[PDB]
RNA sequence: CCAUGAGUGUU
RNA sequence: CCAUGAGUGUU
RNA sequence: UUGUGAUGAGAACACUCAUGGUCUGAAGAC
RNA sequence: UCUUGUGAUGAGAACACUCAUGGUCUGAAGA
């Protein structure tokens, strides 16, 4: 898809998706691509999750530019549904992020080092 | 392990500790190093850079900038970036010299010569390219159409106070500016109001009665050919401005479907161009959550209430979609919640792609609407 | 009238036909001016006179600066150049020898720049984003001042990211601090207090603080060094 | 001793009780009873009071207008006046029946359905007068050039904006609107700057020169003819308002010294008739102390001082004569305190007679500004 | 929907298709409107919605007039008539056996009480100055009810001159207090308690007191009886 | 003159002179047609004093139709140098108004019920 | 609506 | 600038 | 020179552009 | 059961203007 700009091994993509559940009742979260977009503007995100089963695509296409500007992290899931129903949801979300990791921490910090490195970043 | 730099000056290669393996002086040509650099923001590498890779022949290269490494990889190298590296630092610290050295330019002297030159066409390259944006075109003509609107309402007002000096029952019996404009100016003195010449108007003759009689018996002031003519001049700018305001309507349209469809879609032409006003371009505008885009325009009232945690605004210029506006108070905070949801989706589809889906969204927007409306 | 040197490199005081003093800097471009500002003969050279409302840096001086690191040869880093009203004086104070670096992402305004740094082989315009120093990495080198006036929420996270690209050990930063593009809500002083914190958690050492008022209202200028 | 009081309904004489002495009925008709209110306002007395003087032989009557006191003394009696007296209150206590008694009306129905009828047609004469006073024609004309004085600005901004899309240089090249405007108007694309088209239009050679260098070296954007048609549309339309301005201003100056000379002698027309529209009325002007004069049109900063006990302003409408905004700082309070001075006298006499003493006026006024100016 | 009498003649109340209470009066021209005002009927019988934002009389009502001396048949002077939004009201109260003398100065206002007058062989439109009673003098009669709104700075004053002339004795007089037009640095308070001073020195016997916030702000009206 | 409208003896115009000195040491007035209108316009003033031998004679003709509007009492004296002489000036003054009448209380209320007579009033 | 920067009109 | 009353424009 | 107004008054009015500050966040309807 | 993070709910604050009426500096000293 054309809004992913890099790929995410499914190993990976689930330990997002626990950082998520862990950050969820330990710590903060924003669930929907609005309440993410302002979540980036405002600074305040730690990690971006994007799903890559969006449509229309481009309904996130700008969470990679905006999460360029602030300098913040940003990573991939295969299904809204499976971030939605992560998010602590019952309908799928297309994106959201994760405000304050509180005891998910170590998770979150594993996370945004390997997306650096299949990134590329020294 | 080797650390690339691409500059002004030509491409360098560095070993770890921050000594020049190897370099490739660039030409001393704003052509072409202005093309290069402009290439370099979408990540090709330097011609000079690419040349330099081949005299030295390195397992492990870093560049600076992260849209290289993929243009480089499938150059068949194993690549990685590093933003800030010491080794960059160490390079520009080195900057006054190594231009020098490299044999670039000969002194101080003219490397800044030089450098300056590029600067300003650089840049002068950059100013045009944005200048060019279609949008643009589009956002002053709304710009001017609404200054249009403005107008047209100032001068109507003033004509009605002015000319109600001589027929001030005519007033409240013309509703309409353009209409009471046509009258004043296509009469001028009351006296000559005809059933015939009103007619030729399209004035039903219940109303043509209602005005002539009350021409007749107006309590009005009898004044001067000088002092009507100082009016209609009045009345036919009135006039022309309508006419000019209808032309801008068109031509807006006309930019409107080109830059944004989608939006045009939604919310017609005009409105469309508002809120790309408001947002300063279409990108800016992509960029948006809609929980800003129902906003946009209503700062006065968004700030007094973000100041003083009070009620915030329902909706911003998204006001001026007739559904909102016709609406009853309580419908329309929910008609703007669903108007700005879509225009965010809208907006974005017109922006990064072109791809038309505004039929759909619309009718998608259509249907939440009729929901509301059975509540 | 009378024109005399101050405690700052290039840096002149005015007395005036009235009694009034004006701060103002030596014309490198004789007969010509960047904005609307006084162009003043005294001793057959030519000054131009500094607003201090106009101009942040000539405000702070007034208002009690203690050190200032832009003078004689000193190569600067500017973040927010616009039209060119301040970068202009600190081109005269660095005088050909130093280089002005003005970035600034503004076409509208970069337009009027341009027409300043043609007359002033001192000023290197830079349309780009400062939010990406990427942009302008391979066109700049590194500097002793870097002076940030940006209007953005994220400006001092700005300032710092264009720091650690671009400013020399030991160098000096001249930050603004627009309380009121960072949050209309929030009280400035408030504001003042969290970023100069951002700053010393990224080993910014504090000199100075000063605050702006009434040159600018809402505004502070930290002058640091960074380590 | 009779008191003797004046109504619609006709003329009574009573006596210091309350007694109807003697009465005379006035005649059932709307017209004449309008024209003896009209007429009883400047102190003339019902022709229904001399016939009833006359019946009577009174050796002192009373009446309740003062103003109508020397109008009955030259007519032999002797006379005073008595404001809101027992019996005038008295008459009107019964005057639903009193109607009916004298036989001016038959009923109720029909006396209330008269004044009625004739309160339509006093005020609906007065409203007539009104409307036919000359200094209404200079107050609308005088908003009206100032509402195109806003207009043309605007347009003008915004075109210098919208074009600069095209030709950026030619904003600062070009500081006059009405000059901007006609360049855009008849050449548009800037490829169609010729020498001679512009030597045509007056401008002198070393601007010429430097125009056609900016427009070959220019850094715009290539733009349709369409692009360039809206633009134009605002470029004409500012060429036309500026020739309805200069048109108004000719129809202000006329009306302006025919209302007030004095005034017009002082400030010129157009500041003339912003005094006059601020004020209300020549009349309104005209009751003015000169305090109030010298700060008409500032009442933001006036009430700001009256309120906070700050520093209240020193020049209203009045700092657009030039001798005010044209002198330093400390000489304008000096001025506006001498020009507010002259002005309030040169509206009394414009008001109260219109004896003409303007040059007086004028030159009392160029001696204390160049007292003032030796300083 | 729902229409019923209040405690004050001719003025009643209406329940709404969704709960909102506003009241209305009789109206006297049928199939007309003055303002914008909601034609509504209940009972086959035809009302005008009074709004109270827009006329003070309807606004003191809501802000609790105990007892209201303009009813069915009174005869009122009316200082300020203006456009003719309060006074159509007074009209479809006192009825045809009532009167309403409105007096007004201001042409481009009577103007429109012109057209409201034609309609309603209640109303006797003056255009003339309320602070010369005498030019009306000699149209009017003496009258039950004395009702005061005009923004004059002596309003009080001018109310006082015209009660002594055309006011019955123990008839009622409504003053409407306007703070901001008798003087805008002085505190509405201290206004209002100063000029209804200016009442009781005048023999006019103090009823009753209402402060007409938020229909109108810096407003308070009297009502009196003159003695 | 056209603005005094009527006519009054010097005896009186002699009482009126003392009123106004008396009025300046124990009470308080305003001296000036432009102080003597904004007392008017104010309603400051008990008594408005016009100089019958002003000129132009404009410049204080505006004072009857103020006084009336406001229904202040006013009275003509003959020179205006004997009313600015008369006020504390040594300049003339065209119009002058006693605001507090001070020790001149009767010697007002006599004025105002003089002039009164001279106009016609019961 | 607020702050900053560059400007305009009556002139 | 404030208050009141009647209104207009995007509609 | 000046009450036919000295002195004071660091507050004449009307606009344009650029940059930033730009709601809530999971429940509602039968 | 239906709509709903591709946004429910709340939001008693969309923006731009016109006229009418009133509130409209100081007060004797200056070179
Ligand atoms: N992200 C960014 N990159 C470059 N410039 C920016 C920017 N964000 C804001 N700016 C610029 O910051 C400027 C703020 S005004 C600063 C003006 C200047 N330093 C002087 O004293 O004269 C604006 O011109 C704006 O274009
Ligand atoms: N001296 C005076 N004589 C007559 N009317 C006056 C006046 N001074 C002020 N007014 C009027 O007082 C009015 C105040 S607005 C009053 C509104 C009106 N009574 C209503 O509720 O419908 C203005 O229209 C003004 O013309």
């Amino acid at each position: 898809a054309s809004y992913v700009k890099f790929e995410v091994p499914q190993d990976l993509a689930d330990k997002v998706l626990e950082a998520v559940r862990k950050a969820k009742e330990s710590g903060k979260i924003k669930k929907g691509t609005n309440e993410t977009t302002k979540a980036v503007e405002r600074g305040q995100a730690k990690l971006v999750i994007i799903a890559e089963d969006v449509q229309p695509e481009e309904i996130v296409a700008h969470l990679p530019l905006l999460c360029d500007e602030k300098k913040i992290p940003y990573v991939y899931v295969s299904s809204k549904k499976a971030l939605g129903e992560a998010c602590g949801l019952q309908v799928a979300t297309a994106s959201a992020a994760i405000l304050e990791p509180g005891e998910a921490k170590d998770l979150v910090d594993e996370i945004i080092k390997r997306v650096n490195e299949i990134k590329g970043k020294t | 392990k080797i650390y690339l730099i691409e500059h002004v000056i030509g491409a360098v290669a560095y070993d770890e500790n921050g000594n020049i393996v190897d370099y490739i002086t660039n030409p001393r040509d704003l052509g072409k190093i202005t093309e290069e650099l402009l290439n370099n923001e979408k990540g090709i590498p330097f011609s000079a850079t690419v040349e330099l890779l081949k005299k030295v022949n390195p397992q492990e290269v870093v560049v600076e900038n992260e849209a290289e490494v993929p243009k480089l990889q499938a150059l068949g190298y194993r690549v990685s970036y590093e933003p800030y590296s010491k080794v960059s630092r160490i390079f520009r610290e080195s900057l006054p010299k190594v231009a020098i050295d490299i044999k670039f330019a000969s002194n101080e002297e003219d490397y800044y010569n030089f450098l300056h030159e590029l600067s300003l066409e650089y840049t002068r390259r950059k100013l045009r390219s944005a200048a060019q944006k279609r949008d643009l075109l589009a956002i002053q003509a709304v710009r001017a159409m609404d200054d249009i609107d403005k107008t047209i309402n100032l001068f109507s007002e003033r004509l009605r106070e002015w000319y109600s000096i001589h027929f001030p029952e005519l007033d409240k019996l013309i509703e309409d500016h353009e209409e009471y404009a046509t009258i004043v100016s296509r009469f001028g003195d009351r006296g000559f109001l005809t059933i015939d010449s009103l007619k030729e108007l399209g004035f039903n003759e219940q109303r043509i009665n209602r005005i002539l009689d009350a021409a007749k018996k107006s309590i009005g002031a009898d004044i001067s050919e000088d002092d009507l003519s100082a009016m209609r001049m009045i009345a036919n700018t009135i006039l022309d401005l309508y006419n000019i305001r209808r032309n801008l309507n068109n031509y807006l349209e006309g930019v409107m479907k080109e830059v944004a469809p989608n939006v045009t879609a939604l919310v017609g032409p005009a409105l469309g161009a508002r809120l790309l006003s408001i947002a300063g371009s279409l990108d800016e505008l992509a960029k948006m959550p809609a929980s800003t885009i129902q906003v946009l325009g209503a700062e006065k009232a968004l700030f007094r209430a973000l100041r003083s945690g009070g009620r915030p605004p329902k909706h911003g210029i998204i006001f001026q979609y007739p559904a909102i506006h016709t609406s009853p108070r309580w419908q329309r905070g929910k008609i703007a919640r669903a108007l700005a949801a879509k225009l965010a989706i809208a907006a974005r589809v017109d922006a990064f792609s072109g791809r038309f889906i505004g039929d759909q969204l619309n009718e998608q927007l259509k249907k939440r609407i009729d929901e509301i409306k059975e509540k | 009238i009378t024109v005399k040197q101050t405690n700052m490199e290039n840096i002149y005081e005015c007395e005036f036909n009235d009694g009034s003093f004006r701060l103002c800097t030596r014309n490198l471009v004789p007969n010509f001016n960047v904005y609307g500002e006084r162009l003043i003969k005294y001793e057959g050279v030519e000054y131009r006179e500094w607003n201090a409302f106009r101009s942040k840096l000539a405000g702070a001086i007034l208002k009690g600066l203690k050190t200032n690191p832009i003078r004689k040869g000193t190569k600067v880093l500017y973040l927010g150049a616009a039209s060119g009203t301040t970068i202009s004086h600190v081109s005269d104070i660095i005088e050909l020898n130093g280089k002005a670096y003005g970035v600034e992402f503004s076409p509208r305004v970069v337009r009027e720049l341009l027409l300043v740094a043609q007359r002033r082989p001192n000023i290197f315009p830079l349309l780009a984003d400062a939010r990406f120093p990427q942009s302008y990495k391979s066109v700049v080198e590194n500097v002793d001042v870097l002076y940030v006036d940006i209007a953005q929420p994220d400006q001092t996270d700005i300032a710092i990211y264009n720091a650690k690209f671009f400013l020399k050990v030991n160098g000096d930063m001249l930050l603004v601090i627009k309380a009121r593009s960072i949050d209309v809500t929030k009280d400035p002083k408030e504001i003042y207090k969290t970023e100069v914190e951002k700053l010393e958690n990224s080993n910014f050492e504090t000199i100075q603080i000063i605050n702006l008022d009434p040159y600018d209202k809402d505004h502070a200028i930290v002058l640091s060094k960074y380590k």
